[PDB]
């Protein structure tokens, strides 16, 4: 259930 | 690059040849709870069709969106995303505000029932449960008809979709609020049907 | 009459199908079929590519070049006869129309001589006709030219040696049906 | 038939029968049939049957998944009398290689394995698994020419696919129609084959290399009601039950045409004493 | 026509889609099922009231070939085409 | 041209030779089976002779077409043996002792870049196509298999798949498959 | 019926075939060439 969003920048880019 | 002038005919000379941009959204937390629970879907469209950056604080209750120069150059998608979580959290369904992403015509009008005229409690009780009709089915009528989307708030009533199918679904919502029998609104139906499917 | 019988992310609307009326007032894909086309021609290059060696020359070219050298086409009028009828239509379909036109010029003196042979004279006759639409019209367009305007004038002269047939035939028929009439 | 001519093998049952030949030139006799062998070691029917290029060796194929080597000796029967087995549904077919070293046998489930007499004392490793991929057709009838290398499979769907077996690429794959393709046939030059499917009654005459259907008869499907001969003779037309009005030359006895515009049997078929017009009565209410 | 009050089973995107892409399909199947089943009973009453043998009607993507030709295969459609009617 | 003044700076082998054979045309050869291959290691030691039997041609120099030549004792592919490639392009031939006709200096080459090079050039007369398929797009257009002669007598080529276009009354090329 | 069939069975298309190559060799040549 880990989820890119709430915790850091989900993007293309980086993390 | 070197520098040394060449000299042509007629004493010409000769040479040789030689930024992010971030949005944020709000969202409140009845509208952040189904926000939370298929966040999992909403990201996929945007980060790889439009590809931008998305954090959400749910310390601020916001959603971020940065555009990366280098792995973007695409100037209204940021625009078009920002368009995209205010339908959402208006309180618009998944799909539809990604109908919204792949189109760019999609517009949104909002507006008051006493904007248009003041009623009071029992009175606009009723007009919410006349505008409902039975469970929702002359609100889905008005969607099939106007190929509309609407959301039904306590005063606010937001439809999207394209500017004159919102404008007629706005024309029908208001003789639903002053009072009209849903069988002339029926009847005004099929008829705003019949020449919008003959066009 | 043979041949067999057999999306996008970002979608493009426009202002009718969109509700933008004011657009319309105010108005102002068979290439990338011909893309595709290119495609599937491209694929079935691809597809098939055996690579087993086969000769240049043909041997329906091959046997003309010798009958032509020989100045005698009796094998080349042999081959011909005992051809399929879709070997001798690629065969005619692909002769070579160059400026000297030696390959043209060699089929009609080896089908004026198959004439003079007069065997097969139907068959020789569509060999001529298939030579004259596919060929036809490159021929028209060197006309007045001279080796195969003599060349022409040979075939014409035993053409005009075989009218007869047209002539005993259009009698008998006639006479034929007067009989069985009256 | 034998490739050396001098005898027969015969799937009868189970049973591989094998039969010598008496002669032609020679006068007529009262018993010339002469059984050679009997090959008794299947389960159930012998479904298909093969020759190899010499006389000696035979592919059983066997609704018992088998495909039996036998051969019409001891000494070949004791090189390779053996079975293939670690099949699909049923084997409808084994095949021998060109240079012999490779067996194909063709699934009722659209697999065909390729053994090959490789190395792991080394006898049948499956080298290969093919597969034709179909939602409900499932190959009837098979087809390999090997000198030619190439496999013609038609199913219960109309589908008949053409392949080049070594690399397994589809050549080509059409359909005659909505009815199963029934037995096929291929020439030893390998330019025709023959599709004839007896659900219709029709029959298909192709040649690849130039792509030519050389033909693509049918016969009519209940009775031809009605005939009638040409002025001349050189038409005769057929009506059936169907409305399907099949006409025909005599020259070469080929249906040249149809119609299928009356619906119900057409009755009565006519000509006037000229030899343009045909006349269709039927049971519809219209001629 | 008339209107449906259920919910849309589709979304803006896909209706918009589908416009963006025969009287009807239902219209054409069920033309086709009722043709099919008439050919059933009409070929069960031929066969109650037959007197002679009447077998089955017929059975009830890709290239496929058309055997039977309702012409002689060979000849032109311009040919075929009559000068007055063109 | 970026800065005026004039500075000189796996390399690809295939493009390298292709550009070789584009400016050794038209000096060709190729080698023939048997006394060439790895039949002529035999008997001497410490210095192997395969001996080079290479039918040398040129079309547009027909003295020299189909005539037998020999490796030059100078290069480095001196009565060397076991080669992957067919043909090679030579300098200049020139007559030695033994009255000897010898290659100069060479590059290896093969059918495909062969090809390439003499349809850039002229040389390259070409057959018909051919139960294999042949598309038709246009009266000009076509792709097509079809196998070419390099040539008084020239040697063939690879069937290869090209799509030529028909204009000036002739099949004339425009690109390779 | 049989006899009279039989000129028009083959006969007639024969000198059609005739008839259309004399044609075709008078038109080709009589007629301007083009450019």
């Amino acid at each position: 259930t880990t989820l890119p969003g709430w915790g850091e920048w989900a993007g293309a880019g980086s993390k | 690059e070197s520098k040394t002038v060449v000299v042509d005919d007629q004493g010409k000379p000769r040479f040789t040849s030689a930024k992010f941009e971030s949005r944020k959204i709000m969202v409140p937390p009845h509208r952040m709870t189904p926000l939370r629970n298929s966040w999992t879907k909403i990201y996929p469209p945007l980060v790889e069709h439009l590809k931008l950056q998305v954090r959400m604080n749910l310390k601020t209750k916001s959603v971020e969106l940065r555009t990366n120069p280098k792995f973007t150059t695409d100037p209204g998608a940021l625009q078009k995303g920002a368009d995209f979580i205010k339908a959402f959290t208006l309180g618009f369904d998944l799909d539809d505000s990604i109908a919204l992403l792949r189109l760019d015509d999609l517009y949104i009008e909002t507006f008051e029932v006493k904007d248009v005229k003041t009623l009071t409690g029992d009175h606009l009780s009723r007009a919410i449960g006349r505008i409902a009709g039975k469970d929702g089915k002359t609100k889905f009528a008005i969607e099939n008809a106007t190929r509309t989307r609407i959301v039904l708030a306590d005063s606010k009533i937001h439809i999207l979709g394209g500017f004159t199918h919102i404008r007629m679904a706005r024309e029908s919502v208001v003789s639903l609020i002053l009072g009209s029998p849903p069988g002339k609104v029926y009847g005004n139906l099929r008829t705003v049907a019949s020449r919008l499917k003959e066009r | 009459r043979s041949k067999p019988k057999e999306l996008p992310f970002f979608l493009q609307l426009s202002g009718e199908k969109v509700g933008d009326e004011a657009s319309v007032r105010e108005g102002i894909h068979r290439r990338d079929q011909e893309a595709q086309k290119k495609l599937d021609a491209e694929e079935q290059m691809n597809k098939f590519k055996v690579t087993g060696r086969l000769g240049f020359e043909s041997h329906f070219t091959k046997q003309l070049r010798e009958g032509s050298q020989s100045k005698d086409y009796s094998s080349l009028l042999a081959t011909l006869i005992n051809f399929s009828p879709a070997a001798v239509d690629l065969e005619i379909r692909s002769l070579n129309s160059f400026e000297p036109f030696d390959e043209i010029v060699w089929f009609i003196d080896a089908l004026t001589q198959g004439l003079k042979s007069n065997k097969n004279f139907e068959l020789y006759e569509t060999f001529m006709s298939l030579l004259f639409k596919a060929h036809g019209d490159v021929i028209h367009a060197n006309n007045k030219n001279q080796d195969i305007a003599s060349a022409l004038q040979n075939w014409e002269d035993v053409h005009k040696k075989e009218d007869r047939l047209d002539d005993l035939v259009k009698f008998c028929m006639g006479v034929a049906a007067f009989v069985t009439t009256a | 038939f034998s490739p050396d001519g001098r005898l027969f093998a015969l799937a009868s049952g189970r049973f591989l029968q094998i039969w010598k030949t008496p002669d032609v030139n020679k006068d007529r006799q009262f018993a010339p049939f002469v059984r050679h062998r009997v090959h008794a070691g299947h389960f159930q029917d012998i479904t298909s049957l093969t020759w190899s290029q010499d006389s000696r060796f035979i592919l059983t194929t066997s609704k018992d998944l088998s495909a039996k080597i036998w051969s019409v000796d001891s000494e070949e029967k004791n090189l390779a009398a053996t079975t293939f087995n670690g099949h699909r549904d049923y084997v409808m077919g084994a095949f021998f290689s060109h240079d012999q070293e490779k067996i194909y046998t063709v699934s009722k489930d659209g697999a065909v394995f390729v053994w090959e007499f490789t190395k792991r004392k080394y006898s049948w490793r499956i080298t290969k698994k093919h597969f034709f991929y179909a939602n409900q057709a499932k190959v009837k009838c098979v087809t390999f020419h090997p000198a030619t290398r190439l496999l013609a499979v038609g199913f219960t769907s109309g589908e008949f696919r053409l392949y080049d077996l070594p690399d397994f690429t589809l050549i080509q794959q059409l359909s005659m129609g909505q009815n199963p393709v029934n037995t096929v046939s291929v020439n030893q030059t390998g330019e025709w084959l023959a599709f004839g499917s007896s659900k219709l009654g029709q029959l298909l005459v192709y040649e690849w290399q130039s792509e030519s259907y050389i033909l693509k008869q049918q016969g009519h499907f209940d009775s031809t009601n009605s005939l009638a001969y040409s002025p001349d003779g050189s038409r005769v037309v057929t009506a059936s039950e169907d409305g399907k009005i099949k006409v025909w030359d005599i020259t070469s006895g080929f249906c040249l045409a149809t119609f299928e515009e009356h619906t119900s049997s057409v009755t009565a078929v006519q000509f006037a004493k000229r030899g343009q017009v045909m006349f269709s009565s039927s049971l519809d209410g219209t001629v | 026509f008339e209107l449906s009050d259920v919910k849309s089973s589709k979304s803006l995107a896909e209706i918009y889609e589908d416009d963006y892409t025969a009287l009807s399909e239902e219209l054409q199947k069920a033309h086709s099922e009722i043709s099919e089943l008439y050919a059933n009973l009409v070929y069960k009453l031929d066969v109650l009231s037959s007197v002679h043998f009447v077998p089955k009607p017929a059975s009830t993507e890709t290239p496929t070939i058309s055997m039977e030709d309702a012409q002689p295969l060979y000849m032109s459609n311009a040919s075929s085409l009559a000068p007055q009617e063109i | 041209n970026i800065a005026v003044v004039i500075r000189n700076e796996v390399i690809q082998i295939k493009l390298l030779k292709q550009m070789i054979c584009a400016g050794f045309v038209d000096h060709v050869a190729v080698r023939a089976d048997v006394l060439f291959p790895d039949d002529a290691k035999i008997t001497n030691r410490t210095s192997i002779i395969n001996i080079p039997y290479i039918p040398v041609l040129a079309t547009r120099t027909p003295n020299i077409e189909d005539c037998f030549v020999y490796i030059h004792p100078t290069s480095i592919l001196n009565n060397l043996g076991e080669m992957p490639p067919k043909y090679m392009l030579y300098y200049s031939l020139h007559l030695g002792g033994n009255n000897k006709t010898r290659m100069n200096t060479l590059c290896d080459i093969a059918s495909t870049p062969l090809a390439n090079i003499a349809r850039k050039g002229l040389l390259l007369t070409y057959s018909k196509p051919l139960g294999l398929k042949t598309v038709n797009l246009s009266p000009t257009e076509r792709y097509c298999y079809v196998v070419p002669r390099f040539g008084k007598i020239g040697w063939d080529l690879n069937p290869i798949a090209v799509h030529q276009k028909k204009q000036k009354g002739q099949w004339t090329v425009i690109k390779f498959i | 019926r049989s006899i009279q069939r039989f000129i028009v069975r083959v006969a007639k298309e024969v000198v059609n075939t005739t008839t259309d190559n004399k044609y075709t060799y008078r038109f080709l040549v009589s007629t301007d060439g083009s450019m």
